[PDB]
């Protein structure tokens, strides 16, 4: 998993100027705004080249974006259905839990082409509290393997134990 | 001989149809979730549509006493009525039996006409009411949709054995599965208070559901068993199959449609003409996605066109070659752009289609057939 | 006869419609994302403007009882109508009603004038309030919208029979969506400390949300039942026809507006009269991608037209003709075709497509309804 | 009785609003991008410019315990004062409330009596505080922005209650928008130190952003609401939509001025009376694009009055006439041209439009509604 602790590395290494391109990319593709094009495979192709493996090129872009909207400081250890737990647990519990539950819920339902806005809604919920962590590793490990199973399987078991406890 | 009909219809954001909890209904198919409108549902909007109103000749009630009176005008038999129909094996829980009965509305007349006269005793003029309720078949929606009928026997008169309750369905209707994923969304709704008062706040604060999807439809009519429901009765058959085609092309199930009026029409209906029934569901075991070179209508036609070749050159019996016909509205979505060979005609518009529809059925025409 | 109004129309950057969240309310169509109007709103915005004042005649509130006792005059007779209430199957919470009331304002006088009278038992009093509320459904407002009461039968009187109270709305409106896809927009503001302190930190920090888009919306009237909800009467019927076109036309939802001010008029109204009900949404299943060349409102009315073509040689029958006005300001955009006209009269005019409608609808004028 | 300012104002280069990176704030409208300057601060430039310096009556601020011990003059009421904000629902955090109060300056006086009564209850006190909280909406300001006010009950008291604190705005006030396609620009710059050394690097490498632009702006203000708001006075609400006017038409926010410096007026104001709020900014969907035989400023006039003259034979209207001020700086640009006129009088001066904007309301003077 190297390859995406390099990529999170070279994201946090940004300066602000493209990173501001970034931000203004959200919600569109990859086949406008030449300078985001740029910039983005000058990110994600030196992993290649090195590391035989590297995250997938959908996966890479949404989280740079993410990152460049909502940057958080990564740091091992704070998952995100750890964190949505915390600030789920500390809810009135008849009216805003369910509401909040079903907007962390519909995430595991769609594909990666569509978890733009719905992650978007998460990271603002989570920024609304002052959250000042986010395992960007662990969300893009868990995000490449989004198909598998047990992959899901232990983000709803993580967020139920931290909501548990 | 059958009559199939495969539609493709993209919805605005509704609720058309939901369940007891009032989420939108899905399934799962091909292992992924879909959305879905129920068979009955769309039976029911067909049948009770304003397209089909000339064809209307049956209810399916539970009040049956109150229609003999209503019906019996001022002389006064409604205990009565309601004591003959118990006799013949029905119950009654406060003035609704406790089934359902499915009888055409011409046979109100005569069972008024029984139910009035006490010329005859009472427990035979139930068997007479049996031998009513067991002919009462000659009605269009009771023909397409079909009727079964098993009354009591722990209060039955013993000398009210019942004949043939039953007539076969000549129509055969799935559920509306969707082409692509299921994206259910919520409507977070307040409802505020016309009055001002202290707080700011309002009257109601709830959540609604809605989703918006791409539904394959898919008929069936049996031309034989639909003439046998009605005896013989080819021109009124001929209507029923014209008036559901204008009906089920027309019309959209009224789910909370003052709130959302998803009045879409569909953007492509194929009618084939065939010896066996076959489904083209499995067109989208693989979902539907979204390229930007295309849209959602344009993919799900490509992708039920390329099944459709795939199901005819796989399936192909020179015994039973197989007419269909495609329409979209002024030849605005051809059967995909790689094949122009799977549409026998193309056709662009709804009355032209109904028109061929009936010359292929019977060689009749439209306005001949409509009275 | 169906009357069916179709509106394009360009907004401002603005948030006219949030949700728990404060994010401008969203959809999924075609497969891809749109910024949506609930339908909730628009109706909203519709009944309580400056062209429909006149017509304000229904009143929906959980306070009924401050109602009938501002209208009888005197203060003491706020607990007995209270009573009355709670013995309609109406419970009390706080001096408040758990459920919504929708009923006609002209009422409210008989409702203080029973209320008033003292020599009248409870349950009779209950039973004839309970008759004049579930009579009390004349009203443009409650005609266009329609009525729901189910009181609480548990709490309710057993003695208290109630009378039909559903009333059949003669109005169908649509959620606003864009033509276009979604693109929604973070903004960062704070808010200033007036005073100088300690540290030159600002008071509150923020992320707030905001879209523009171009939306269609559509809206659809049933004449016959209008009328019969109006208890017969044309004039009023076509007065509201008219009273609501004009302020579906000249009205914006006033969510956050007095922060974004999106107060833009349609640059595309449409006007069909025809027996069934059907909504071009899917003129814009694909989402139109602006060029280097065109706008987004033209390009937008352009797809509207090809789709409005199509179907009108598709699904025509000549069983049933269709009679289209189209309007847009000073004729700035045609819809017809490039070349050809589908609409029978194009209008540059409001005033002068509302006269066109009610002469074309009964030859009623704008100078008797009013 | 509404009316309407539409404004028409080029900038050079220039850094006016930002963002959390230092980014300008930029915006889509009609499918492009645009430059953008915020409502908010649109209202904040013109709330503390120098024209509406002798309006500016309220304040909104956390620090009222402060404002209230310099009004007293004495030490150790302070405390006791943030103790009383403790009990009207201002839970106190690092020396200062937690929440912003907005009110009149000219109450803030009596707010002192409250804690120069040592005879009065802490729960007295803290309903009188209450009250005269909730009453001190006396001012420009606060009426044309308005207010609200929510204090916490977790820890405010017992048997308080507060009355309605709530203002309806008589302003709206539109987000600028580009008239065309928005280019940013990047400028790198270095912070060259002033002591020699052994390598002759920089103490800072770094870049930012600008961009220049011609924005619409656009404004609103209720008449009837404005008059009510401020308790039936007319004196007071005049000095309000004439400072207003040329606070609006002569001030810029101070945003990167320091380095960029784009104090530029505007060159055309529309100054509308009507009985319904119209916005043009659907004007500019087609976004303007220059030719070498005229400039920027032209072609988006000329696109504008093209849009008011097309909306105004539009949505016209018999019972409600509509009159119209155009004023551009000695006739430098009409409106355009293919039109005979549009606007009933084209005023080439401020002072003189905003004589006329004050004896249209009823023929009010401005040098005797300066003594309000």
């Amino acid at each position: 998993n190297r390859g995406t602790v390099d990529f999170i590395a070279s994201l946090e290494n940004l300066k602000e100027g493209d990173l501001g391109i970034l931000r203004k990319l959200r919600g569109a593709r990859l086949d406008e705004k030449l300078p985001g094009f740029d910039l983005f495979s000058a990110l994600w192709w030196p992993l290649r080249q090195k590391n035989q493996r590297a995250p997938k090129r959908e996966v890479a872009w949404l989280i740079a974006k993410l990152f460049a909207e909502f940057r958080f400081e990564q740091r091992e250890g704070a998952t995100l259905p750890i964190l949505m737990g915390g600030i789920c647990r500390k809810l009135e519990p008849k009216k805003e839990l369910p509401r909040v539950l079903a907007r962390f819920d519909q995430l595991a339902s769609l594909d990666i082409m569509q978890m733009e806005e719905p992650l978007s809604v998460i990271m603002g919920i989570l920024r609304k509290h002052q959250q000042v962590c986010l395992d960007w590793v662990g969300l893009t490990d868990v995000l490449s393997f989004w198909e598998q199973e047990p992959v899901k399987r232990e983000w709803s078991d993580s967020f139920i134990k931290a909501y548990k406890i | 001989m059958l009559i199939e009909i495969h539609m493709i219809q993209n919805h605005s954001p509704a609720n058309l149809n939901r369940d007891d909890l009032g989420a939108p209904k899905t399934c799962y198919f091909g292992g992924v979730l879909r959305s879905r409108i129920s068979s009955q549902c769309i039976k029911r909007s067909i049948r009770t549509s304003n397209d089909f109103k000339a064809l209307l000749g049956g209810v399916r009630t539970r009040r049956l006493a109150d229609l003999i009176q209503q019906e019996a005008g001022e002389t006064e038999c409604w205990k009565k009525a309601q004591e003959i129909l118990n006799k013949c094996g029905f119950k009654n829980k406060d003035d609704n039996t406790k089934m359902l009965v499915f009888m055409s509305k011409d046979k109100i007349k005569d069972l008024a006409r029984i139910v009035l006269d006490n010329s005859l005793g009472l427990t035979e003029a139930a068997q007479q009411v049996a031998n009513v309720i067991a002919q009462a078949t000659l009605a269009p929606d009771i023909a397409l949709c079909g009727r079964m009928l098993e009354p009591n026997d722990k209060d039955k008169d013993k000398k009210v054995k019942w004949s043939n309750t039953t007539v076969e369905a000549a129509l055969q209707v799935a559920h509306a599965i969707s082409t692509h994923i299921a994206r259910p969304e919520i409507d977070y709704f307040v409802a505020a208070d016309d009055v001002p008062g202290e707080d700011a706040g309002a009257g109601h604060i709830g959540e609604s559901m809605f989703a918006s999807a791409c539904f394959y439809k898919y008929f069936s009519i049996d031309w034989e068993q639909l003439v046998k429901n009605l005896k013989g009765d080819t021109n009124l058959a001929a209507h029923t199959v014209g008036a559901f085609l204008l009906a089920a092309a027309k019309t959209n199930p009224s789910g909370k449609q003052n709130s959302f009026a998803a009045h879409n029409y569909p953007d492509g209906i194929l009618v084939e003409f065939k010896n066996s029934p076959i489904s083209y569901a499995n067109a989208f075991v693989r979902p539907v996605s979204v390229v930007k070179e295309s849209d959602l209508v344009e993919q799900s036609i490509g992708q039920l066109s390329n099944y459709v070749n795939d199901i005819r050159l796989g399936y192909y019996d020179e015994q039973s070659p197989v007419i269909g016909f495609w329409f979209s509205p002024n030849n605005r979505y051809p059967l995909g752009y790689k094949h122009s060979k799977l549409a026998s005609r193309n056709i662009g518009n709804l009355n032209e289609l109904v028109g061929a529809v009936l010359d292929y059925i019977g060689g009749f025409k439209w306005e001949e057939v409509q009275k």
